[PDB]
RNA sequence: GUAAAGCGCACGCAGGCGGUUUGUUAAGUCAGAUGUGAAAUCCCCGGGCUCAACCUGGGAACUGCAUCUGAUACUGGCAAGCUUGAGUCUCGUAGAGGGGGGUAGAAUUCCAGGUGUAGCGGUGAAAUGCGUAGAGAUCUGGAGGAAUACCGGUGGCGAAGGCGGCCCCCUGGACGAAGACUGACGCUCAGGUGCGAAAGCGUGGGGAGCAAACAGGAUUAGAUACCCUGGUAGUCCACGCCGUAAACGAUGUCGACUUGGAGGUUGUGCCCUUGAGGCGUGGCUUCCGGAGCUAACGCGUUAAGUCGACCGCCUGGGGAGUAC
């Protein structure tokens, strides 16, 4: 059973770029749309709207760029069942900076690169090369 | 949308899930090739072939099933444009080195007929020799003379001459071919969405690549 | 399983009112009722153990929908109990 | 999956994990500060013994614990919900799902009698055996036990083990759909509890066919076998026990994603349904195969692909699943 929301989403996106998908659509939810921006703002996806009144759906246009796609690599890390929290000083670095670390914030969801100068730490949440 | 449409689209419902972005339709169990993107796919390839034919490119025309072979001769012999017609043999670009040695013998072969050196010599030596060259002529006869390989490769159909466009995109020779449904454009890398059969559509599109050609080189 | 009739009997005594079958109140007193109406049917025979399997489904289930209860609202909990004489 | 390794299968306590919205809290989490974390080691920068080892000044570190002040995204607690998870109801559908009790036809064997006469039976041949006390064959009547040809399938149902004639009684689950209702009531599960093929065990029945043991005949160098002639337990039933199997998909359960092809079974919607029908669309199920995965064979939307939650298990062969 759903368990895990988070990783379900980043999933949809990795087999997506996998089968060329257009897109990838999915039930929306406040994290999973604060995760999105993060990618967007990161140019990762094209863009993202989350549909529906009572019931959103969240619509992630996936992206690619010459005869691959954009996201390349993208796997959870603070899963359920074992989450991960560092501190500023201890912000995980991926692809040596050239990849991106979704990390949640008390300010807010962030890329590592962003929160680790704010000078605030939080719980990591994903690896987005 | 001329004479294009008189061709449509091919293949029952084998086809091929990759096609399946130049579909349009598919009445009656088969699949209609989408000309909203077949003739526009057209000229942007086409302009291609004229564009390093000017230089006299070296142009390989393949097609060997017979029904379209006849035809694919022709057009490709409408200028210094080469062609393929019978069995594509393997190796005859990968491994020219050493499929040329055969292109000799056709050679040194017909100046016997050709010429006065060949009346000497019983029958069966002579016959011999006829009969090897028949053979020379199937295969190597459209290609016997292309020192080299070509600037570029064009095959009427992907799945039946696939064995060609293998030692094609091995050797960066850009390839261009016509595929539908059941084919796959995972090799060509110039799609052309068109029924792969028909006499009529074979034709069709062989002319016009001929000529873009010959009026290619200025 | 249970008559139509005795369904709909039982869905008023407990039920929030009518034409409702989801109340919690409602499907424990449903279960209770084949699970007691089924003990006669099990007193006989006994070696019926397919049949077993899916009576003990219903009182683990019945057992959770009252845990349940308990946990949403201690009252129509303690209530509920009463009328059909559980939880020893 | 086949190398060591998925418990034979379920139910489920503890425990681990938890769809979605708002508010609230601030416990985990994060930020800052204050204590404390002996000195010496270590490291950095720099000194002193001719250098070095060695010695020494300052700093970094001591990744920890406590308290104080905040931050509130995420996890947690509380409140109010929400409906897509799960469940209930209604009405339908298919089925060798289970327990009990009847019952039918075919056949085998046995008993009795008629007809009938010298073989039958068996094998590669044989022989044991059965026959003139009349077999076998054939016909008639009777007794009894076990299993249900055809349908039958790539089929169906079940947690697994497993479940086939027909009828009734009692009873479990699954699926579809117009919907109606509940409102996260869920997933997994050590220990625990229950279900467990065949063989085997106890008590009491039953006993036709088949058949461990056993006894003959044969083959063979021998033949404590394979084959033939017989035949006890058992196989059948009731109740209790045993709990194992190559208990095998050799593949734990739950959920979400990822090209396609051909077919089966069952529910349901639309279509002159005027039709066999055609088109959709759920459940379960065969074979083929793409990406990908794999040591390879292969698996491949019913994954061994891509992921998340929980559990079980492996750590070279023999000794040994043996000893205690
Ligand atoms: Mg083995
Ligand atoms: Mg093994
Ligand atoms: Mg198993
Ligand atoms: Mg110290
Ligand atoms: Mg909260
Ligand atoms: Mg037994
Ligand atoms: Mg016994
Ligand atoms: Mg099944
Ligand atoms: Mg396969």
């Amino acid at each position: 059973s759903m368990q895990d929301p988070i990783a379900d989403m980043l999933t949809r996106i990795r087999n997506g770029q996998a089968a060329n998908k257009a897109a990838v659509t999915m039930p929306s939810s406040k994290l999973k749309v604060a995760i999105a921006n993060v990618l967007k703002e990161e140019g990762f996806i094209e863009d993202f709207k989350v549909e529906g009144d009572t019931k959103p759906e969240l619509e992630l246009t996936l992206k690619y760029f010459q005869g691959k796609a954009v996201v390349e690599s993208i796997q959870r890390v603070s899963r359920p069942g074992l989450r991960i929290y560092k501190r500023k000083d201890e912000l995980p670095k991926v692809m040596a900076g050239l990849g991106i670390a979704v990390v949640s914030t008390s300010k807010g969801v962030m890329t590592d690169r962003a929160a680790r100068q704010a000078g605030l730490g939080g719980e990591i949440i994903c690896y987005v090369a | 949308m001329l004479k294009a449409g008189v061709h449509f689209g091919h293949q029952t419902r084998y086809w091929n899930p990759k096609m399946k972005p130049f579909i349009f339709g598919a009445r009656n169990k088969v699949h209609i090739i989408n000309l909203e993107k077949t003739v526009p796919m057209f000229n942007e390839a086409l302009a291609e072939l004229n564009k390093i034919a000017s230089r006299k490119g070296k142009i390989l025309f393949v097609g060997t099933k017979r029904a379209a072979s006849e035809a694919v001769k022709d057009a490709a012999l409408s200028c210094d444009q080469f062609f393929v017609n019978h069995r594509w043999l393997g190796g005859m670009l990968t491994n020219w080195k050493t499929v040329r040695q055969s292109i000799k013998r056709l050679k040194d072969l017909e100046t016997q007929s050709q010429d006065g050196t060949f009346d000497k010599l019983t029958k069966k030596e002579a016959l011999m020799r006829t009969r090897e060259l028949e053979k020379l002529e199937n295969s190597l006869g459209g290609i016997k003379d292309m020192g080299g390989l070509p600037d570029a490769l064009f095959v009427i159909d992907a799945d039946h001459e696939h064995i060609a466009i293998k030692e094609a995109n091995n050797l960066g020779i850009p390839v261009f071919a016509i595929v539908d449904t059941n084919s796959d454009p995972d090799g060509v890398d110039f799609v052309i969405p068109g029924n792969d059969d028909a006499i009529r559509a074979v034709t069709l599109y062989l002319g016009a690549v001929a000529a873009t050609v010959r009026e290619g080189r200025s | 399983s249970l008559s139509t009739e005795a369904t709909a009997k039982i869905v008023s005594e407990f039920g929030r009112d009518a034409n409702d079958t989801g109340s919690t109140e409602v499907q424990v007193a449903l279960l209770t009722a084949q699970i007691n109406h089924l003990q006669g049917h099990f007193a006989e025979h006994k070696k019926d153990h397919h049949s077993r399997r899916g009576l003990l489904r219903m009182v683990s289930q019945r057992r959770k929908l009252l845990d349940y209860l308990k946990r949403k609202d201690v009252a129509r909990y303690t209530q509920l109990i009463e009328r059909l004489g559980l939880r020893r």
